[PDB]
């Protein structure tokens, strides 16, 4: 027994924070080694582990808070990773108990500390996880506060709308990871088994009563982004709920750093659509369609998206005019190659086996749905189908004798054959 | 509204029912099994099934539910989706044995899903007649049998009903696996030919006396849509782009034979 | 006599088998090759007839790990009790990337074929190969290698069994051309589910339309083949 | 309650459950049975005596649902018990009493006494919930057999009228109405006068909803060709304004009725979808920047936004070149004989696409 250990750890952490930081590596290492000796030691009149969550939970939370802040303080990161790994290991070897408090605490803390480093994707996922935890803790914690729910929904949204695609340059270069199973591991950590998804995520955590509690600063901002049409009004429409949320201090400043990327993500959504709405557009018209800070900025962010093959545009061009093009050369460069971020409205394009399999089935349907020639033929096909069951029931009565004699003997004979094989 | 109202089987279910009937399981006229799958609150998703050693004798029924534990344990590892749902059997409709295989299934104790697969020749006999008891109050005798109207469908997966369509047109006549795409090609223009038959009849309706309401703005709207799909709109820029796409596709299909040739040549010098 | 070499006939894979294959279609083993079941059949006229399969699952979390054979033993008794017997005359891995007979699949086959010489090894290839040709690839192992049995070691019996020069472009049997005689019931369903309940027929048939139009099918084939084949070429 | 598999004695088994019900039901159980093992007497009892005020007597109702039909009249006794369901006005458990005996099971259908009764019930008894489920199988069974008895099609018209009134969803009401109006002029209530009154309400729905676009659906099949427009219905007064391209037409043609309610906003919406179409599709694909703008008599970037409205209608739909090809294919608005002649073209057009190309395809493979 004898805690004091917690106090010692706290002191060490404080020292590391203040004075040299290298000490963290040493201290952390020692701690891990000690935890391994016991967890994988068990051989002495030491602590009789079993159902003593007191000391357990204690040390746990302790190291946690210490590790978390520690790393997210001196700009450390590997230390934080080690801490998380250790906590996961503890949960694995400490999953015999239901679950006490602190859980929610740690969850929220981690999600927060994450936010930036990793994409707001996994971060938003952890945020939704903490939100779900607030539900259980609520039924058990009981928190009578609307503001809380509002903040929660806000954090959720942001962490969600932020990035619609990742730029895998390193991968596109080398082949190739050695960089995916690690993501799977991160997912596991967060509690997930696979990789989160997108505003998909939002559908997810809004199957709940989420269209409601949501505070209506913002209620009628996604009623543009996800719900409302219409490319040539969208950047206009969203300007006001933008100006609303971008006042930061009572709405969690957490949110309003997630907002500029999510603004660009809404632009990115708009930019993908208009390749199907238009076949060309003058750049001077194109400027007026889109309320934004500057054209000189935005064109480069379109040419960026275009260069990263999310759309095909001839935005750079002598006249300074843009051509989306009907097909030209049809490729998935236009389409965004492995994931939309917007409502399905593709125009018609011609790809291999389009006109083939269209002419097979699109003409077939016309002869199926109206027809005075089909149903008679099929009613006589019906009659040839009746005839075959009629022939069948006679054969079935013989197969009732014959295949009975096959079945029973096939258990003996074919076994006796594979007996002689072995 | 109350619960179950329809069932959605799959042709794997009827495969597993026609399996155990024809293998034999002493299936003179009756074979029973326990159906597996899941439900969504007014619909049933029956997704695969497998029989239990049954013996429906005229006043004695044998449901060894212990085997449907084993098979359920096994089939749980097979795919996690499945749940012990009820029982399936072959024809004929409601008997005293409905009352008995009720009781054996009431030891599992959710609501039952009684499937009866009548195997009679006639087209006036439905293939499989889904049932579920109402009243079903049960503190009475064994179990009241007054079954609710349910009807059946297919639905679990696409490529497995592409798999059933592959067996449908093998039932028609094989339809072996070599010429699939070419069979989809030569029934392609056949659709356009039987279309040429029907569009004649729809034109000819007006030609004789009067008619063609039938294609005034019904098929007239179908066909405008059809020509807005296949082919596309008609400049000649289209035709050259279409040609340039074939010249690319052909150059790629060519390069696939160039690679077959060099798959050969390196394989050959090593063998020398 | 189309019958195979020296212990076996051809194969016939009854439709109710292939229904049960496309139930564990291409998941539970997508990016990992998982043996998705054993082919249980019987010797019929000029062929085997695989009349039933039962699937073999494994610990498929994202890697495959072999499990207790408590599954297979209990499930092959489960077949035996209502139906025939344990009559495993082959197996099917669908599984991963249009039909390919890996060195591991040749080795697992070699253990299987030498043990029971009434065998084929199926490779059930659905829409993944762009469907496409040879959806059911059968292939049994040369009885020459079952006579110069184990093992092809790096220097001795690599050279010596290369000099014997047993086949490696070896023949693959046809699988269907005939009435299986369990056409019967599924024939009766065709008239029902065409015309007056052609929902699920037309649903399956109009799958074709979207096999053409959208994202990069032949493109992705030729892409994966740009990588798969250049890997193998460089290696040799 | 006790199970149905308890011995029958159909009267006495169904009446032993009355003894578990009300005391009024019990003295007419004893009195019902001791007089005779009895028909109408015993059979009307649960159906008219209180099922008190709580409807867990669905169980004994179910026992009544199969045992009244066959020992006596089905057609009269099915209509009994159904008064009760609409009286209490708790509908979910009465929906089980309708579900168990829906049709095609437990005796005979009878060809629409039961299909009238049990569907007349489930519109009123349940909300929209139960009412939805019967509409496919009903309209299927209407096609499998239409009532040669006139009055029962007037009843199935009444049930479609209850359907479109119990619906407060406009497009399902339009659907249920223009199925009822479809079956109206086809057969039964034609019988001119009965349909003439309905014709007014059709002109309300077709005008009020501009997604029943103008007159396109009415040109497709029968309704205009029976229900007169050059009568004081004024149905063809739509077909007037539908091609003639202005707010001026409707407003000068007024029923001061429909002008008020009404049609006011949709007069300009008419002008839009007709001039966009009859612009596009009779060019017959490509009109210019300024042509559309001076057709519609409005701005430039407004016609950009109206091209999106036409793309959300899917009257026009492709990639749109900016200063020419404002609107292109995906046709949906009437062009009556232009569509017919193009159909008349199509078999000759198709004749090569079906022979000539297949003579290369099937030859090649």
């Amino acid at each position: 027994v004898e805690r004091l250990y917690h106090d010692i750890a706290q002191q060490a952490f404080k020292f590391c924070l203040q004075y040299t930081r290298k000490a963290e590596f040493r201290k952390l290492c020692d701690n891990l080694r000690m935890h391994l000796s016991q967890i994988q030691r068990h051989h002495n009149q030491s602590t009789a582990i079993n159902l003593n969550n007191p000391e357990s939970q204690s040390m746990h939370l302790e190291t946690r808070l210490v590790q978390l802040d520690s790393a997210i303080s001196m700009e450390l990161w590997q230390e934080a990773f080690k801490a998380v790994e250790d906590i996961h290991g503890l949960f694995s070897l400490s999953k015999k108990p239901p679950k006490p408090q602190l859980m929610a605490n740690y969850y929220n803390k981690v999600s927060t500390v994450f936010w930036k480093s990793g994409n707001a994707l996994f971060h938003a996922s952890t945020l939704h996880r903490l939100y779900h935890l607030s539900r259980e803790m609520r039924k058990n914690l009981t928190q009578d506060e609307m503001q809380r729910m509002s903040t929660r929904v806000l954090l959720a949204t942001l962490s969600i709308p932020i990035t619609p695609e990742r730029t895998d340059i390193a991968r596109l270069l080398d082949m190739d990871g050695i960089i995916v199973e690690k993501q799977r591991r991160l997912a596991t950590l967060l509690g997930l088994q696979a990789p989160p998804t997108r505003i998909g995520l939002i559908n997810d955590m809004v199957r709940f009563n989420v269209l409601q509690y949501v505070v209506p600063e913002v209620k009628d901002l996604y009623n543009w982004l996800e719900v409302e049409f219409n490319p040539l009004k969208l950047c206009e429409r969203v300007t006001k709920v933008l100006n609303w949320v971008r006042e930061q201090p009572e709405k969690e400043p957490e949110l309003q750093q997630y907002v500029p990327q999510l603004q660009s993500n809404t632009i990115l959504r708009l930019l993908q659509q208009v390749a199907q709405i238009y076949q060309s557009i003058e750049f001077s018209r194109l400027t007026s369609l889109v309320p934004f800070v500057d054209a000189f900025q935005l064109e480069r962010a379109i040419v960026d998206a275009a260069r990263h093959c999310d759309l095909q545009v001839r935005i750079d061009h002598t006249s300074r005019t843009l051509s989306f093009g009907s097909d030209l050369n049809y490729a998935t460069r236009e389409d965004a190659p492995i994931g939309p971020h917007l409502q399905s409205m593709p125009s018609e394009q011609i790809r291999n086996q389009l006109t083939a399999m269209s002419s097979v089935l699109a003409k077939a349907l016309e002869v199926i749905k109206p027809a005075h020639i089909l149903q008679e033929k099929e009613e006589q096909h019906q009659l040839a189908v009746t005839a075959y069951l009629k022939n069948s029931r006679k054969e079935h009565q013989r197969i009732l004798a014959r295949r009975q004699t096959i079945e029973e003997r096939k258990e003996r004979l074919e076994s006796l054959n594979i007996q002689r094989e072995k | 509204f109350p619960g179950g109202r329809v069932v959605r089987l799959h042709p794997v279910i009827l495969a597993s029912i026609v399996d155990s009937y024809e293998r034999r399981n002493e299936g003179a006229a009756r074979v029973i099994g326990t159906l597996l799958g899941t439900v969504d609150k007014h619909s049933v998703e029956v997704t695969n099934c497998f029989s239990v050693p049954h013996n429906e004798s005229e006043d004695e029924v044998a449901v060894d539910m212990e085997f449907a534990k084993n098979m359920y344990e096994l089939h749980k590892k097979v795919s996690p989706n499945e749940l012990i749902l009820g029982w399936y059997a072959t024809g004929h409709d409601i008997t005293e044995h409905s009352v008995l295989i009720h009781e054996y299934y009431s030891r599992e104790a959710p609501n039952p899903i009684h499937l009866t697969v009548d195997t009679s020749l006639q087209n006036g006999r439905m293939s499989i007649k889904a049932y579920v008891s109402t009243s079903m109050g049960v503190p009475g005798r064994t179990m009241g049998v007054m079954f609710t109207p349910l009807t059946v469908k297919y639905a679990y997966y696409d490529t497995e009903r592409i798999g059933v369509d592959l067996i449908m047109k093998t039932c028609f006549s094989p339809n072996r696996v070599i010429g699939l795409s070419s069979d989809l090609q030569q029934v392609g223009g056949a659709s356009a030919r039987i279309q040429d038959a029907l569009s004649t009849v729809l034109q000819y309706a007006e030609d004789v006396l009067s008619g063609k309401v039938s294609a005034d703005n019904t098929v007239g709207r179908f066909l405008m849509s059809l020509v807005n799909q296949v082919p596309k709109i008609v400049p000649d820029d289209f035709e050259t782009m279409l040609n340039s796409n074939i010249n690319d596709l052909l150059m790629v299909t060519y390069l696939a034979n160039l690679t077959q040739s060099q798959i050969a040549l390196n394989e050959k010098l090593v063998n020398l | 006599g189309g019958s195979g070499d020296s212990a076996v006939k051809q194969v016939q894979i009854d439709g109710l088998v292939v229904l049960k294959i496309i139930k564990h279609y291409q998941e539970e083993g997508q990016g990992t090759e998982v043996v998705q079941g054993v082919l249980l059949g019987l010797v019929v006229e000029d062929r085997l007839e695989i009349t039933n399969c039962f699937p073999f699952p494994q610990h498929t979390e994202d890697d495959a790990d072999f499990d207790e054979v408590q599954y297979q033993m209990e499930m092959m008794r489960s077949l035996r009790h209502v139906n025939i017997d344990h009559l495993h005359v082959g197996w099917y891995q669908s599984t991963y990337y249009g039909s390919f007979v890996t060195r591991a699949l040749l080795d697992s086959q070699f253990s299987y074929q030498h043990a029971i010489e009434e065998s084929v090894v199926l490779i059930y290839d659905p829409i993944k190969t762009a469907q496409g040709s040879l959806s059911l690839k059968a292939y049994r192992l040369t009885p020459k290698l079952m006579e110069v049995c184990k093992e092809k070691d790096f220097s001795p019996e690599a050279l010596k069994k290369a000099n014997i020069t047993f086949e490696h472009m070896f023949e693959e049997v046809p699988i269907v051309i005939k009435n299986s005689h369990l056409i019967n019931v599924l024939m009766w369903e065709l008239e029902k589910k065409s015309a007056v309940a052609d929902k699920h027929e037309l649903l399956s048939l109009a799958s074709s339309n979207h096999l053409g139009k959208n994202l990069q099918l032949l493109m992705d084939r030729v892409d994966e083949m740009s990588q798969d084949i250049v890997k193998y070429n460089t290696y040799m | 309650f006790i199970d149905i598999s308890e011995e029958d004695q159909a009267a006495e088994l169904r009446a032993y459950l009355k003894s578990k019900g009300a005391e009024i039901s019990e003295e007419n159980s004893e009195g019902g049975l001791h007089v005779d093992l009895a028909q109408i007497i015993e059979a009307c009892d649960v159906c008219l005596k209180e099922d008190d005020k709580d409807v867990e007597s669905v169980m004994n109702s179910v026992v009544s649902l199969l045992l009244i039909l066959e020992p006596d009249k089905q057609e009269a006794l099915i209509e009994s018990l159904c008064e009760k369901l609409v009286k209490f006005r708790e509908g979910e458990r009465p929906s089980l009493r309708l579900q168990l005996l829906s049709n095609l099971f437990h005796g005979m259908d009878k060809n629409t006494p039961v299909r009238y009764t049990v569907y007349c019930s489930l519109i009123k008894v349940a909300a929209s919930c139960g009412a939805i489920q019967y509409i496919p199988t009903e309209l299927d069974q209407v096609r499998k057999w239409i009532s040669d008895w006139n009055l029962t099609t007037e009843k199935k018209h009444t049930l479609l009228r209850l359907l479109y009134e119990a619906l407060v969803d406009c497009k399902k009401s339009d659907a249920a109405s223009k199925v009822m109006v479809e079956l109206l002029g086809s057969y039964t209530e034609d019988n001119a006068s009965q349909a003439r009154v309905d014709a007014h309400r059709c002109i309300v729905r077709a005008l009020k909803d501009p997604n029943a676009f103008l007159f396109d659906h009415l040109l497709t099949l029968k309704p205009v060709k029976f229900l007169e427009g050059e009568l004081i219905h004024d149905l063809l007064t739509i077909f007037v304004s539908a091609k003639l391209a202005s707010y001026v037409k409707f407003y000068q043609n007024n029923k001061d009725f429909i002008d008020s309610l009404g049609l006011l906003h949709e007069q300009n919406m008419a002008k839009m979808r007709l001039l966009t179409f009859m612009g596009m599709a009779v060019e017959n694909k490509e009109i210019s920047f300024d042509t559309m703008q001076q057709e519609l008599q409005i701005g430039a970037d407004d016609v950009e936004a109206f091209v999106i409205d036409a793309v959300r209608t899917k009257m026009v739909y492709c990639k749109i070149d900016q200063t020419q090809r404002k609107v292109v294919v995906s046709h949906s608005t009437h062009r009556t004989f232009g569509k017919q002649q193009w159909q008349q073209l199509y078999d000759t057009l198709n004749a090569w696409k079906q022979n000539l190309n297949k003579v290369k395809n099937s030859l090649l493979s």
